[PDB]
RNA sequence: UCCCCCGUGCCCAUAGCGGCGUGGAACCACCCGUUCCCAUUCCGAACACGGAAGUGAAACGCGCCAGCGCCGAUGGUACUGGGCGGGCGACCGCCUGGGAGAGUAGGUCGGUGCGGGGGA
RNA sequence: CGCCUCCUAAAAGGUAACGGAGGCGCCCAAAGGUCCCCUCAGGCGGGACGGAAAUCCGCCGGAGAGCGCAAGGGUAGAAGGGGGCCUGACUGCGAGGCCUGCAAGCCGAGCAGGGGCGAAAGCCGGGCCUAGUGAACCGGUGGUCCCGUGUGGAAGGGCCAUCGAUCAACGGAUAAAAGUUACCCCGGGGAUAACAGGCUGAUCUCCCCCGAGCGUCCACAGCGGCGGGGAGGUUUGGCACCUCGAUGUCGGCUCGUCGCAUCCUGGGGCUGAAGAAGGUCCCAAGGGUUGGGCUGUUCGCCCAUUAAAGCGGCACGCGAGCUG
RNA sequence: GUGGAGCCUGGGAGUGAGGGCGCGAGCGAUAACGUCCGCGUCCGAGCGCGGGAACAACCGAGACCGCCAGCUAAGGCCCCCAAGUCUGGGCUAAGUGGUAAAGGAUGUGGCGCCGCGAAGACAGCCAGGAGGUUGGCUUAGAAGCAGCCAUCCUUUAAAGAGUGCGUAAUAGCUCACUGGUCGAGUGGCGCCGCGCCGAAAAUGAUCGGGGCUUAAGCCCAGCGCCGAAGCUGCGGGUCUGGGGGAUGACCCCAGGCGGUAGGGGAGCGUUCCCGAUGCCGAUGAAGGCCGACCCGCGAGGGCGGCUGGAGGUAAGGGAAGUGC
RNA sequence: GAGGGGUUGUGGCGUGCCUAUUGAAGCAUGAGCCGGCGACUCACGGUCGUGGGCGAGCUUAAGCCGUUGAGGCGGAGGCGUAGGGAAACCGAGUCCGAACAGGGCGCAGCGGCCGCAAAGUCCGCGGCCGUGGACCCGAAACCGGGC
């Protein structure tokens, strides 16, 4: 009587970090994600681990472009 | 146009957010009556605790 | 400001597959060549250059067709936030607000911005 | 026993169990940077040796292939395949954030230095991404030339860089460590086991439903395949709720008392009941229910009888009643 | 949205054994007063109050004090027991109500749905119910009625080579079946309400008791009342806020005032020091014993009577061997 | 002596105290009863808060003189007035750096001259922390010297 399971890894706290309409500053992280569930749009960069982050001060805007994917933009103020 | 709200059933045993609604309306004692302006935000809390409360449209 | 074409976007299949039909003046393509620039793990197929005899066969564009694909109500129901009841339980109901998915009726052989060449 | 992936996880994040499944402790000098080009698996048809599958041709085929390895996410409008030139698998920094008890971990535009690729826009501070890891202390090595015990040196340190961890019990007590105690002791706990009780009833005991089939014939005299529903709380357990500043334990003896699912005696129905004797079910707890051999035994087997030699509960009834 | 809301800095903690319940899952056995998470809640700390017979966490409700006043909540209104032997419609006959399942049943009531019937049904009585056929797989019997790979005729009013019983076979009874007889209903389904059985456990029973049957049970619809420390009336306290008024002078208005670990505030008393070369004291100190008196929320402080017989010590401050 | 004191017949209501616990009247701990003794302190340092003194300053220690319940002197020293850096060192800056870059750590009164209010510091007081047995009582044990 013994279990060969019992393992699991720490949760990674993924997901969107700033929702549409939120005021962000340049460098603010907007999305933590595995792969390109969201794609960087206007004024949004993407780091080696697919993290989306704002390139300028402004306002977050989401856009669903169908087969082109979902995008995150930052509209400057 | 206003709302006369009477607390008629105790919030003991009810979820804390329903206790908070009572506080937003200023209702702190049983059988207490309050007359509040009839706005959507006030009406939102009155409806939240409607099972605790008695409502009457006034003036 | 209308019609055709050529670039280039946007919506993201109501825009696709398939079948048929259509167009070469213009534009586009195939085409004619491989000297020259450039090119093939072999091949001028591609990429590329110089051309202008031909053909809209291929491709592209534009039509028509609902076999497929895609979209899809209304109504009803499941489920449910909040409020209540019932059952020993597995579970089952009522009130108020919300309300699918499947399926049915049906829809669809695209719509539109900007520039350019041509036509009236 | 740390780390990664999925689920559990209740559509933000997070979320436990000795819950359900798998992986890591590496690797790559290209499997890295950039520029350019290319597009799969699979199905059908065609083709010497040649096959289900080697390589070739055509048609269909949006992604089911591939992406070093688990899983997931992502992905051809490339992160997949090929080639050229390369070393950014940079130095000095770093706005702003993610995550978060701390300490860690993570993402990062932009500026300067000197570069790589590109005509350029630009990209490049390793790798599609998430595992591939180890704080201090102590010490090694290269550099720096900062300290140098009256002074000049030197010894020895500091600083920069890098090294030695299955410290894997993976936030890592020491540089260095196994057993035994029925000869045991103290402090504690009913926070936690052994007894009894309790809750539960899987297991146990008993009673039913269904009616295959048996019974020469005939489902039900007596039986009851495969399955189905309960009752009881005497078994073995589950759980850990009162009791560990103590609730004495098996068996016997003594003394009873109760339940009835009845062993006998009394009353019945059915019978595959001729009679006698039985079988099966129903009612019935008033009374009764032997002596002995074996064994600590309960139980059981045996001997001789008997109307019968019932089975259970009472802290497995009863040690301030005895035994031991 | 002005709340014992929120944010910032800092002082002091305690807690890091939880538990029941509802919902959502995992584990367990679609077990546990089981176990492990999530959302909520209550108990913990509300073992304070009403209801639930009794009972931490179910229902009602958040107890500042007082009243021989009023309204309600849950739950109740026949008596124990405060308020209806209240009103109208229905059901149950089981004391069901007042603990259970598969399953079984001419219990009862309300619905639908077939038929068959005055072209005479059902029930009863009355006949008939028949040849092929001791039939075919067939022998060891298989003759309608031990299993099959069959249901066909014939005479008829009517009749299955056959419903059930019987034989080893046969026969026999008798069904579906047709005729006469009476003279209006009869047989079969399905659904809903309420009941019946299935229902055995151990000291004496019981729905909390008594007792209840057009209920004092159950379902539907009402009116009244009773009922808590909830709410109201009256009076008071304290704190906070707002006014007075200017400031703690007191008043008026409003609101808060359950509480374990724990934080904070304000006080009482004990021993001692300054005050004190003072003052109280034999016309009686301290201590003791009474008191139904006065002040204080309280810890306490006065005052009076008795005892006692020599000490005690103010306003205001100081210090600790300070309260069992 | 229209009040009060004692007693208690009947009726209503009603689960000791403490401790420990999720939960006790609990059949869990402790207590026969009474009286007396009985447990959060002190020193030094620290950190906040607070009442005062002084303020770019504040303050003394051991001693010495006096007093005989009189205070005074004593500036050695301590904290503060500058930080940054491992350090050399520089300094309202400094460190990393090639940097004149970027970043880390630093740098700053109300009034009509006098007030006030304030760095800071001294002393009192209070909370809590460190060191001591540090709230009190309690082992089994370990060690030394003897009997
Ligand atoms: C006795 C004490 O001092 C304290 O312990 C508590 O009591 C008891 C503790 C244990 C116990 C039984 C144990 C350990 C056991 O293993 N018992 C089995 C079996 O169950 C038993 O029936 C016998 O079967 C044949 O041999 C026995 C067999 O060993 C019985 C008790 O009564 C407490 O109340 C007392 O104060
Ligand atoms: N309105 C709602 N959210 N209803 C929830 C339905 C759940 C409930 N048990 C029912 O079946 O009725
Ligand atoms: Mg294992
Ligand atoms: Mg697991
Ligand atoms: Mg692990
Ligand atoms: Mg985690
Ligand atoms: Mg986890
Ligand atoms: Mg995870
Ligand atoms: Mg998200
Ligand atoms: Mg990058
Ligand atoms: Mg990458
Ligand atoms: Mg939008
Ligand atoms: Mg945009
Ligand atoms: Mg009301
Ligand atoms: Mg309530
Ligand atoms: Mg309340
Ligand atoms: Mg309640
Ligand atoms: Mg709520
Ligand atoms: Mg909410
Ligand atoms: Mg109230
Ligand atoms: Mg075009
Ligand atoms: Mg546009
Ligand atoms: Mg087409
Ligand atoms: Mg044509
Ligand atoms: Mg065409
Ligand atoms: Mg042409
Ligand atoms: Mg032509
Ligand atoms: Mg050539
Ligand atoms: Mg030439
Ligand atoms: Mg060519
Ligand atoms: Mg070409
Ligand atoms: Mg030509
Ligand atoms: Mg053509
Ligand atoms: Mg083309
Ligand atoms: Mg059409
Ligand atoms: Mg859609
Ligand atoms: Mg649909
Ligand atoms: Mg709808
Ligand atoms: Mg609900
Ligand atoms: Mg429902
Ligand atoms: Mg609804
Ligand atoms: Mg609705
Ligand atoms: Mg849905
Ligand atoms: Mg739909
Ligand atoms: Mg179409
Ligand atoms: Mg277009
Ligand atoms: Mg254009
Ligand atoms: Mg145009
Ligand atoms: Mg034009
Ligand atoms: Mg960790
Ligand atoms: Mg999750
Ligand atoms: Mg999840
Ligand atoms: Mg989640
Ligand atoms: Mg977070
Ligand atoms: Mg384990
Ligand atoms: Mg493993
Ligand atoms: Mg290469
Ligand atoms: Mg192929
Ligand atoms: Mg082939
Ligand atoms: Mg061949
Ligand atoms: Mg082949
Ligand atoms: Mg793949
Ligand atoms: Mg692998
Ligand atoms: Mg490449
Ligand atoms: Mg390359
Ligand atoms: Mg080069
Ligand atoms: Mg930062
Ligand atoms: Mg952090
Ligand atoms: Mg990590
Ligand atoms: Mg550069
Ligand atoms: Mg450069
Ligand atoms: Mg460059
Ligand atoms: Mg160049
Ligand atoms: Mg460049
Ligand atoms: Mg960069
Ligand atoms: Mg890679
Ligand atoms: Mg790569
Ligand atoms: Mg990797
Ligand atoms: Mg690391
Ligand atoms: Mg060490
Ligand atoms: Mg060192
Ligand atoms: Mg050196
Ligand atoms: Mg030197
Ligand atoms: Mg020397
Ligand atoms: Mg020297
Ligand atoms: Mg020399
Ligand atoms: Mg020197
Ligand atoms: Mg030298
Ligand atoms: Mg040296
Ligand atoms: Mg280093
Ligand atoms: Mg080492
Ligand atoms: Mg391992
Ligand atoms: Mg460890
Ligand atoms: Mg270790
Ligand atoms: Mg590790
Ligand atoms: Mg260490
Ligand atoms: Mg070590
Ligand atoms: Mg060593
Ligand atoms: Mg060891
Ligand atoms: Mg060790
Ligand atoms: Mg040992
Ligand atoms: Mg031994
Ligand atoms: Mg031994
Ligand atoms: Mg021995
Ligand atoms: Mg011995
Ligand atoms: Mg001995
Ligand atoms: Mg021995
Ligand atoms: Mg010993
Ligand atoms: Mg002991
Ligand atoms: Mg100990
Ligand atoms: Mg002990
Ligand atoms: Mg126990
Ligand atoms: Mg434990
Ligand atoms: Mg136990
Ligand atoms: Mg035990
Ligand atoms: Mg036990
Ligand atoms: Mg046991
Ligand atoms: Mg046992
Ligand atoms: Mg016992
Ligand atoms: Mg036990
Ligand atoms: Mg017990
Ligand atoms: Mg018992
Ligand atoms: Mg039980
Ligand atoms: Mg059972
Ligand atoms: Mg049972
Ligand atoms: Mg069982
Ligand atoms: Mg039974
Ligand atoms: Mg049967
Ligand atoms: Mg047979
Ligand atoms: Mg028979
Ligand atoms: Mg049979
Ligand atoms: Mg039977
Ligand atoms: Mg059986
Ligand atoms: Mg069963
Ligand atoms: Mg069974
Ligand atoms: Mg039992
Ligand atoms: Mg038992
Ligand atoms: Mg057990
Ligand atoms: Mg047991
Ligand atoms: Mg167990
Ligand atoms: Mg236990
Ligand atoms: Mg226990
Ligand atoms: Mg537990
Ligand atoms: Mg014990
Ligand atoms: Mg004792
Ligand atoms: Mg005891
Ligand atoms: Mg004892
Ligand atoms: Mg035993
Ligand atoms: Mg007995
Ligand atoms: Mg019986
Ligand atoms: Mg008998
Ligand atoms: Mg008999
Ligand atoms: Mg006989
Ligand atoms: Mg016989
Ligand atoms: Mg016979
Ligand atoms: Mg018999
Ligand atoms: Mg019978
Ligand atoms: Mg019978
Ligand atoms: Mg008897
Ligand atoms: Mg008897
Ligand atoms: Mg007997
Ligand atoms: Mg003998
Ligand atoms: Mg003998
Ligand atoms: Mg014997
Ligand atoms: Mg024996
Ligand atoms: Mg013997
Ligand atoms: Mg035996
Ligand atoms: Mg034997
Ligand atoms: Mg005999
Ligand atoms: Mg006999
Ligand atoms: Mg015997
Ligand atoms: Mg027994
Ligand atoms: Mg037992
Ligand atoms: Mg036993
Ligand atoms: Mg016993
Ligand atoms: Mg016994
Ligand atoms: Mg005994
Ligand atoms: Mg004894
Ligand atoms: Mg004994
Ligand atoms: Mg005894
Ligand atoms: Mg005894
Ligand atoms: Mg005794
Ligand atoms: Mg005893
Ligand atoms: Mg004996
Ligand atoms: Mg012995
Ligand atoms: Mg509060
Ligand atoms: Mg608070
Ligand atoms: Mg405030
Ligand atoms: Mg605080
Ligand atoms: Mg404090
Ligand atoms: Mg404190
Ligand atoms: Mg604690
Ligand atoms: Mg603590
Ligand atoms: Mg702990
Ligand atoms: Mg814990
Ligand atoms: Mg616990
Ligand atoms: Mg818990
Ligand atoms: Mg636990
Ligand atoms: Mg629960
Ligand atoms: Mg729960
Ligand atoms: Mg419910
Ligand atoms: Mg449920
Ligand atoms: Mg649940
Ligand atoms: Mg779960
Ligand atoms: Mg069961
Ligand atoms: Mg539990
Ligand atoms: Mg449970
Ligand atoms: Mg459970
Ligand atoms: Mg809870
Ligand atoms: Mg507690
Ligand atoms: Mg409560
Ligand atoms: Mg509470
Ligand atoms: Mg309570
Ligand atoms: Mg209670
Ligand atoms: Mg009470
Ligand atoms: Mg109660
Ligand atoms: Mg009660
Ligand atoms: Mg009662
Ligand atoms: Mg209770
Ligand atoms: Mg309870
Ligand atoms: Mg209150
Ligand atoms: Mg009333
Ligand atoms: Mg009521
Ligand atoms: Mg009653
Ligand atoms: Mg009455
Ligand atoms: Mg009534
Ligand atoms: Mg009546
Ligand atoms: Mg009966
Ligand atoms: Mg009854
Ligand atoms: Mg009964
Ligand atoms: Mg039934
Ligand atoms: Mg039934
Ligand atoms: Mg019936
Ligand atoms: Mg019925
Ligand atoms: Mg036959
Ligand atoms: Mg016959
Ligand atoms: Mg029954
Ligand atoms: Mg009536
Ligand atoms: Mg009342
Ligand atoms: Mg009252
Ligand atoms: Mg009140
Ligand atoms: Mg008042
Ligand atoms: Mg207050
Ligand atoms: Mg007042
Ligand atoms: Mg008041
Ligand atoms: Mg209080
Ligand atoms: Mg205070
Ligand atoms: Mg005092
Ligand atoms: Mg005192
Ligand atoms: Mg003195
Ligand atoms: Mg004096
Ligand atoms: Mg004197
Ligand atoms: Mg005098
Ligand atoms: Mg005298
Ligand atoms: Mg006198
Ligand atoms: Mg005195
Ligand atoms: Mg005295
Ligand atoms: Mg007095
Ligand atoms: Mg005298
Ligand atoms: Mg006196
Ligand atoms: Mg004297
Ligand atoms: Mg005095
Ligand atoms: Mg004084
Ligand atoms: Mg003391
Ligand atoms: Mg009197
Ligand atoms: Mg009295
Ligand atoms: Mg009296
Ligand atoms: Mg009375
Ligand atoms: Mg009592
Ligand atoms: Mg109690
Ligand atoms: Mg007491
Ligand atoms: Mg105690
Ligand atoms: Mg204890
Ligand atoms: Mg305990
Ligand atoms: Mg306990
Ligand atoms: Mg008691
Ligand atoms: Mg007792
Ligand atoms: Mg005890
Ligand atoms: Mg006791
Ligand atoms: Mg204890
Ligand atoms: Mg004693
Ligand atoms: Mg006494
Ligand atoms: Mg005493
Ligand atoms: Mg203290
Ligand atoms: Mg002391
Ligand atoms: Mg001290
Ligand atoms: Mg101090
Ligand atoms: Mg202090
Ligand atoms: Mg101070
Ligand atoms: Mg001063
Ligand atoms: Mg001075
Ligand atoms: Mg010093
Ligand atoms: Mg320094
Ligand atoms: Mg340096
Ligand atoms: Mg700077
Ligand atoms: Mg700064
Ligand atoms: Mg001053
Ligand atoms: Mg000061
Ligand atoms: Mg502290
Ligand atoms: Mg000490
Ligand atoms: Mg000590
Ligand atoms: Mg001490
Ligand atoms: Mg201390
Ligand atoms: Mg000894
Ligand atoms: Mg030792
Ligand atoms: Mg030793
Ligand atoms: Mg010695």
């Amino acid at each position: 009587g013994s279990t060969r399971n019992g393992r699991d890894s720490q949760a990674k706290r993924l997901g969107v970090k700033r929702y549409e309409g939120q005021v962000v500053r340049a460098g603010n992280i907007l999305v933590r994600q595995r792969g390109t569930r969201f794609k960087p749009g206007k004024n949004v960069g993407m780091g080696r681990d697919f993290t989306l982050f704002a390139l300028v001060d402004g306002v977050v805007e989401f856009q669903d472009r169908g087969r082109l994917g979902r995008y995150v933009h930052v509209r400057p103020l | 146009p206003r709302l006369k709200v009477k607390l008629v059933k105790s919030p003991i045993g009810y979820p804390k957010d329903q206790k908070a609604a009572l506080k937003a309306l200023g209702l702190r004692r049983l059988q207490q009556e309050r007359v509040l302006e009839d706005t959507p935000a006030i009406r939102g809390n009155v409806e939240k605790v409607a099972h605790l409360v008695r409502v009457e449209v006034v003036e």
